[PDB]
């Protein structure tokens, strides 16, 4: 029980905490928006070319 | 006057030498997937100057 | 504590004491070991009476198999003493 | 007057009991002290950031002595 | 306390009134307060400054660790395995990020709600829209994926709404 | 409770029966005492008024009818003595209630306190081993060939014997155990 | 992960080697440590899986499983010394190779990376248990019960070799990481629904699904202690980590096909927690509380929402710990009466209280009493349950209060009341007994004080 309360972080749970607080300020500050709804840029993508 | 001794508890041997044998093999089986050591592009990194590789 | 550590002299004493305020039965007459049919001339009806008159008495019931056989107050005290595990 | 009182045998249950605490206690009051010791003489590390050219060792990027070891 | 930044965490300025005593009688909490202070708040500092002087005896760092960004799931060709195991891995790393992100503003939001008493429902309107934002975003990125989700079907996801979209616009763009 | 039963109940013990039962119900409904000894001697009047009734037939039509009437007027919520069967502290004290067998399992060391209480419990222990055979062929004896056909026990009639199957009657656990 | 496997192939012939008066003592400690070595595989990441090579890998489904199984290996050898004492010594050295074969099977099966392995291995379990049953079962029903037991399994697990090997032919590979990241969606044809069909039956038959079930309650009373132990604790979860496994290469078509699987789980649960209130076998009344669980875990699989994984995993968790728990207790008594009438010993709080103690615990983790892990799994399935559909809160509701019926029904029949009279040979409990109760709930409260470690890789 000792072993298991004390096993190191590798669900990477502090990390992601201190990354978002990072990516937190650095978005307030700049007037950016907190999330974007596409998670990947649509520069890279490449949409069929007709819809009809 | 060990004699006896040992032989009637020599069988508390096979246990631990099981798990270090295991280790062993183990860390045989890491050494044959070291194909992409060191050049995956997240983790590429240049060596330090004594350093050989950056894991066994 | 709770109530004392009833005793067979205490028993006999309240059984007689109710029977001694029975109008139908005389004091002195009354006895021990005086039978209710044979002794007293009473009635089953009479009898029944008196068994209620001991259920409250001591604050508990008798069956009814139980209470019929009863003849004299001898029997009664030694039911009640039986129940309630007086030895002394 | 003090009579007998009829019980079943409480004697192996006890003795079960005190068994357990006195195996469990026996392991967990050194590891209390130690606890306590740990963090009380060496206490968690400080957030600093990375100095050039220095690649921390992968145990040093948690904070507590314990998970560190 | 300085331990973390005050604008990833913000405050009003703690505005409180001076007391104004208006009866002859004594005041009982302040006579317990001093009693508390006295008897608690003291040897319990002077514990935590011995533990602090054993502690500075003692100093060592960990450090935040760094990752490289490497290509997406869009820049992988169809059957390579090795760049989807990277793109999965750093998409894995930002869905976990984006939750932390979402932590951080519902916690926003709870303490504007239990700071600002009766008048929560008016003085938290900035804290219950920025939620509001994060969680529209966050649900468009993330919501339906379901369980054995994965950085493809989260594409797929996105080129389905950017094609919605792109119809939608087009359409209003004939009225 | 302690009494063997018989096949049946006969006419006067059902008449008796309904007799205490319509007598409680009534004190049941009457709370003070004068008003319920001048309804209890009502009662009793109204049960001995039919009491020379040579017909048994016609008997046991009033018997029917009063046990009708008294169902209909009886009290839903009548008085019940605590350790009765339907009272408020009717089976309290069973959870206290050990068997004496359980004294056999105790740790030496729990039989080291108590030792004349012990000595008592061989010596009834030896009384019980030695009569057990007497008390069975007695019942032997005493039963007809068509096996019993109530309840009901002999006595002791020899010398020292005692009366059969006494163990668990002798040692009842008590009315307050602990 | 050969540091974990080998000692156990080394516990084998330290039992057969071992002097005809220690075999307990040196496979209990021997045991006890290979747990203690198991426990270090709880140390998982967030990403992926720990892939030690090309054959075995550890992810965050199955190092809990691991952990229960190399847990349950001990209190299965100290529950099974008691009835085995009159037995030789050659076939109580057979008993424990049968018991560490089984264990061995069970650690192979939750770390294979391929699914042909893993079905070899999760088949090979069959072996030892139906051994183990058929040997050292008590009455003569435990030859049907065994045949049950092995028909029911092998008539689901068969098509699914079928369906694995043609998938092998038409994708390529098997493994299950190779699997997950080259995943095509399944169409809608009547070879797909048969090809779904072939890989969901056999782990459904191993829950087991409702009306699929009548083996289970056969298996589980015939079986020796041990044997029931490890087929509640461990061996009913075989089909759930498989159905979580294989679910990865079904969809979409899931979205549909799970219907009357679903309306099955439901309905059979509030119908087995109905028939565990009327039931004259105290252990039968274990094994339909079994059932009730594993359809609610089946429905959290089927549903195929985080929270439901999340659920379903911390649920098997929990169960096997408590079942494992409540057939030890029955088995004591038993042990001391031998009859399995649960009306036939009443009032065993007089005579044995910390046995009562225990029942009283064990009792309440079955009706999920918080903040104990059985009841966050049942709430986090409620919870997908209720996203799902609004209306199977009634379903769910219904069942609730019909587990906790039944379970204080338990309670109440054997500890309360009045002793029956004619028995006296009632003994006191033994530290063996005691130490065994022990040992079943101190982990799951210390689990509860750290559930992360039993949520599964979806937390
Ligand atoms: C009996 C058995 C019977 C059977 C039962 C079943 C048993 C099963 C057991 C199975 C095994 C289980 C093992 C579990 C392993 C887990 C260990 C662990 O992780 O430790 C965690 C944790 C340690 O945290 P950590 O991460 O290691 O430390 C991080 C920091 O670096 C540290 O910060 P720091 O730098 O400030 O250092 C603090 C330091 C030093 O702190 C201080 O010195 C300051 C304290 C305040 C004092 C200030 C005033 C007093 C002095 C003033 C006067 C003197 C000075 C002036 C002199 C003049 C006088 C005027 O204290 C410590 O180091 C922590 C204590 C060590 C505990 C370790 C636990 C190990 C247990 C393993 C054994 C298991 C068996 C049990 C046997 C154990 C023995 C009984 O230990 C605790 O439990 C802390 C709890 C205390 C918090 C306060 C309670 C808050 C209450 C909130 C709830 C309110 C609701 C009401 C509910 C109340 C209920 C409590
Ligand atoms: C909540 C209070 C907090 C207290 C702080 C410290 C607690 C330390 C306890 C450590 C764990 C208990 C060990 C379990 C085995 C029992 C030991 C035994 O065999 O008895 C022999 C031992 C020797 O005496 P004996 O004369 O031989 O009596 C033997 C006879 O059989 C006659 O025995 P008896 O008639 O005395 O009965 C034995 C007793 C013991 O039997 C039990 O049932 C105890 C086990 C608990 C129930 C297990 C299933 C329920 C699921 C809940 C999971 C909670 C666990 C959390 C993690 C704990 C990690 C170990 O049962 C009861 O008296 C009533 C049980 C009903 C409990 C209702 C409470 C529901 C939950 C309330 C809140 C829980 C979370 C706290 C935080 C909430 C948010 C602030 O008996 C005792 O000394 C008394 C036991 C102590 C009672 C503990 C009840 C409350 C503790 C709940 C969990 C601990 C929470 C700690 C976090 C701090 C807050
Ligand atoms: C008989 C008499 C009983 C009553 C008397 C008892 C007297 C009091 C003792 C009871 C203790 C009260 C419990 C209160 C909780 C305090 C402990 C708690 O704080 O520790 C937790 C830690 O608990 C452990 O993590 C959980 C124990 C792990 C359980 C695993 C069981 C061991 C394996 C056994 C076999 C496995 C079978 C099941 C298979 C899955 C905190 O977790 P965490 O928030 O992180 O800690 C933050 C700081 N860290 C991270 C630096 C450590
Ligand atoms: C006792 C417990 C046992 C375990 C329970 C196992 C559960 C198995 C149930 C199988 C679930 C669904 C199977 C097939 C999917 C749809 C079923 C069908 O009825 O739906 C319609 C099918 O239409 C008609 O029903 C045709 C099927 C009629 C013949 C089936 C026989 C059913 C009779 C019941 C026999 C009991 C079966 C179980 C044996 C125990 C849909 O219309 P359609 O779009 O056209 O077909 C879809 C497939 N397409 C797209 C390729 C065309
Ligand atoms: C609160 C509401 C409840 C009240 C409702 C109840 C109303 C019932 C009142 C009317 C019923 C009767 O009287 S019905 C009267 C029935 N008559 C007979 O049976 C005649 C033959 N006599 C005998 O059998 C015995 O002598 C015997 C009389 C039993 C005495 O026994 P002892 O002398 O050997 O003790």
């Amino acid at each position: 029980s000792t072993f298991v309360a004390y096993l190191p972080d590798y669900r990477m749970q502090e990390w992601a905490r201190r990354e978002a607080e990072r990516l937190v300020k650095y978005r307030e500050a700049n007037g950016l928006p907190l999330m974007e709804s596409n998670c990947f840029d649509p520069n890279k993508i490449q949409l069929p070319e007709d819809e009809d | 006057n060990v004699l006896q001794i040992v032989r009637d508890h020599w069988v508390h041997i096979l246990v631990p030498v099981g798990f270090v044998f295991g280790c062993y093999l183990d860390r045989r089986s890491d050494e044959k997937l070291t194909a992409f050591r060191n050049k995956s592009l997240l983790f590429k990194r240049e060596l330090r100057p004594n350093e050989e590789v950056t894991w066994k | 504590s709770d109530a004392p550590p009833l005793t067979l002299e205490a028993i006999k004493d309240r059984v007689l004491y109710v029977l001694k305020l029975y109008d139908k039965i005389d004091p002195e007459k009354l006895s021990v070991n005086s039978h209710f049919m044979k002794d007293l001339g009473l009635d089953s009806l009479d009898q029944v009476e008196i068994i209620m008159a001991m259920e409250d008495e001591f604050g508990f019931e008798i069956p009814d198999i139980d209470a019929e056989k009863l003849m004299c107050p001898q029997e009664i005290v030694d039911y009640i003493a039986d129940k309630k595990d007086v030895y002394e | 007057k003090r009579l007998f009182i009829i019980k079943p045998s409480g004697f192996y249950d006890r003795r079960f009991l005190k068994l357990m605490r006195f195996y469990i206690l026996l392991t967990g009051i050194p590891v209390a002290i130690g606890i306590t010791l740990v963090n009380v003489f060496i206490g968690e590390a400080e957030l600093a950031d990375i100095p050039e050219g220095y690649v921390p060792e992968h145990w040093e990027y948690f904070k507590h002595p314990i998970s560190r070891w | 306390p300085d331990s973390w930044d005050k604008d990833v965490y913000p405050e009003p300025p703690r505005r409180t009134p001076a007391p104004a005593p208006q009866t002859s009688l004594p005041n009982p909490v302040t006579y317990l307060t001093k009693i508390f202070d006295l008897l608690v708040d003291r040897p319990v500092t002077l514990a935590r400054e011995f533990i602090e002087q054993q502690h500075a005896k003692n100093r060592y760092y960990y450090y935040h660790r760094e990752f490289r960004r490497v290509p997406d799931i869009t820049e992988c060709e169809e059957k390579d395995i090795l760049c989807m195991f990277e793109a999965e891995m750093q998409w894995r790393r930002d869905y976990k990020v984006d939750q932390e992100i979402v932590n951080i503003i519902q916690e926003r939001l709870k303490a504007c709600q239990q700071r600002e008493g009766e008048s929560y429902r008016q003085n938290c309107a900035k804290e219950l829209e920025q939620f509001t934002q994060v969680s529209k975003a966050f649900q468009d990125r993330y919501s339906d994926l379901g369980a054995h989700y994965s950085a493809r079907k989260c594409l797929a996801k996105q080129k389905q709404r950017m094609l919605a979209e792109r119809k939608a616009a087009k359409e209003a763009a004939a009225a | 409770a302690f009494s063997a039963p018989a096949a049946y109940l006969t006419h006067q013990q059902k008449v008796l029966r309904l007799y205490k039962r319509a007598l409680r119900h009534l004190e049941s409904w009457c709370v003070h005492r004068d008003k319920y000894r001048y309804f209890a001697c009502l009662m009793r009047a109204r049960f001995d008024e039919h009491k020379n009734e040579k017909d048994m037939v016609k008997a046991t039509q009033l018997l029917r009818q009063a046990e009708e009437e008294f169902w209909y007027g009886q009290h839903p919520q009548p008085y019940i003595f605590p350790e009765s069967p339907g009272g408020t502290s009717y089976e309290r004290y069973e959870c206290y209630k050990v068997p004496e067998w359980c004294l056999d399992d105790w740790h030496p060391s729990e039989k080291a306190m108590y030792p004349d209480y012990f000595a008592k419990r061989e010596q009834w222990k030896r009384l019980r081993r030695e009569s057990w055979e007497r008390e069975v062929k007695q019942l032997q004896e005493e039963t007809p060939p068509g096996g019993p056909r109530t309840e009901a026990l002999p006595p002791a009639r020899k010398e020292g014997d005692l009366p059969p199957l006494w163990w668990h009657i002798v040692t009842r656990p008590r009315e307050r155990p602990m | 992960m050969l540091k974990i496997i080998i000692p156990t192939t080394m516990l084998l012939p330290m039992t057969w080697m071992s002097k005809h008066n220690m075999i307990w003592i040196n496979a209990t400690v021997h045991s006890l440590l290979i747990s203690l070595i198991s426990l270090s595989l709880l140390n998982q990441l967030g990403e992926n899986s720990l892939n030690f090579s090309l054959t075995f890998f550890s992810d965050s489904l199955s190092a809990p499983l691991l952990v229960l199984t190399t847990w349950l290996l001990p209190l299965m050898l100290m529950a099974s010394q008691s009835h085995l004492s009159k037995e030789t010594t050659t076939r109580k050295k057979l008993y424990i190779t049968m018991l560490i074969l089984l264990q061995l099977f069970l650690i192979m099966t939750f770390t294979a990376t391929e699914l042909i392995l893993f079905y070899i291995l999760f088949e090979a379990t069959l072996v030892p248990t139906l051994i183990i049953i058929t040997r050292w079962g008590n009455q003569t029903e435990r030859l049907n019960a065994g045949l049950y037991f092995l028909f029911y399994t092998l008539a689901g697990s068969l098509p699914l070799l079928v369906a694995l090997v043609y998938i092998q032919n038409t994708t390529g590979s098997l493994n299950f990481l190779i699997i997950h990241y080259w995943s095509h969606p399944l169409s809608n044809s009547w070879s797909n629904i048969f090809m779904w069909l072939a890989c969901i039956m056999a782990f459904m038959v191993k829950m087991p699904l409702y009306g699929l079930h009548l083996w289970l309650p056969k298996a589980h009373v015939e079986a020796p202690i041990a044997g029931s132990m490890v087929l509640a604790a461990v061996l009913l979860k075989l089909g759930g980590y498989g159905m979580m496994r294989i679910t990865t290469i079904l969809n979409p078509l899931t979205n549909y096909m799970a219907y009357p699987f679903l309306m099955l789980s439901m309905w059979g649960m509030i119908m087995t927690s109905s028939i565990c209130l009327r039931q004259t076998d105290l252990k039968s009344l274990i094994a339909y509380s079994s059932v009730s669980h594993m359809a609610l875990v089946i429905v959290a699989i089927m549903i195929q929402t985080p929270w439901s994984f999340m659920g379903a995993t911390a649920l098997m968790i929990a169960h096997g710990l408590t079942s494992s728990m409540l057939f030890c207790l029955a088995n004591t008594n038993y042990e001391r009466v031998h009859s399995r009438t649960m009306i036939l010993a009443r009032g065993l709080q007089t005579l044995l209280p910390l046995m009562a103690t225990w029942w009283l615990v064990a009792s309440l983790t079955n009706l999920a009493l918080p903040p104990s892990i059985n009841l966050i799994g049942e709430l986090f399935i409620i919870t997908a349950s209720f996203s799902w559909s609004n209306i199977t809160i009634i379903l769910m509701g219904m069942n609730m209060m019909i587990t906790a019926l039944y379970s204080l029904y338990m309670l109440i029949t054997t500890q309360r009341g009045k002793y029956t009279h004619h028995i006296n040979n009632i003994k006191p409990s033994f530290t063996r007994e005691n130490a065994l109760m022990a040992l079943h709930i101190l982990p799951l409260l210390l689990l509860t004080l750290n559930p992360k470690m039993i949520l599964g890789p979806l937390y």
